[PDB]
């Protein structure tokens, strides 16, 4: 239950299908990631509470505590968690995805898949977003943060 | 069945490598959460 980034393994073997965010006992990972399955942690078991397929997120425990935003001018930091490797931080400035509904944050990084659900901070360690939902033109992701 | 690890602290790191291009496109956003280029 403790904050901190964590992998989301599946089991012959164990693989690493993505990532989440610990924060305030709620869990935060994207909805591809694990579909709303409930999620063991060590014992204990973490059971989906709210979910949106269009957004691509889910949180268990409670409902989404992240709120912070791109600030839209500062560079930001992936700390990326890939399959295998330690958990590092790639800085980056932002470039935009354009919609009929408002602009988002996209960052120009191409992580392995079970990256999915990275968090990406503002220089005060504030998670913006989470990764992996996006498009390819090179794949960008969008900055893809819930309501709270 | 599905399993999470800590891998880390949420912290920014001064030292971090820096990399990526910061491309402006225009997207849409279907039902079902997947994104796509608009001209």
């Amino acid at each position: 239950t403790t904050d901190g980034v964590y992998r989301v393994m599946t089991r012959l073997g164990s693989t690493q299908v993505g990532v989440g965010v610990m924060q305030e006992g709620v869990f935060h990972t994207m909805w591809h990631v694990t579909k709303g399955a409930a999620l063991r942690s060590g014992e204990g078991r973490l059971d989906p509470y709210w979910g949106d397929v269009k957004q691509d997120l889910v949180s268990y425990c409670g409902p989404w505590k992240l709120d912070a935003a791109w600030d839209g001018l500062s560079e930001v930091q992936l700390l990326a968690v890939p399959p295998g490797e330690r958990a590092k931080n790639i800085q980056t400035l932002p470039g935009i995805f354009k919609t009929k509904d408002g602009d988002i944050g996209a960052v120009a990084l191409d992580y392995p898949a079970g990256t999915s659900g990275s968090p990406i901070l503002d220089k005060s360690g504030r998670v913006i977003g989470l990764y992996g939902n996006g498009v390819v033109i090179s794949y960008v992701s969008a900055i893809t943060q819930g309501k709270r | 069945d599905m399993y999470i690890e800590r891998a880390g602290d949420i912290t920014w790191e001064k030292d971090a490598e820096v990399t990526g291009n910061s491309p402006r496109l225009d997207v849409a956003l279907d039902e079902s959460g997947d994104f796509s280029l608009v001209e």
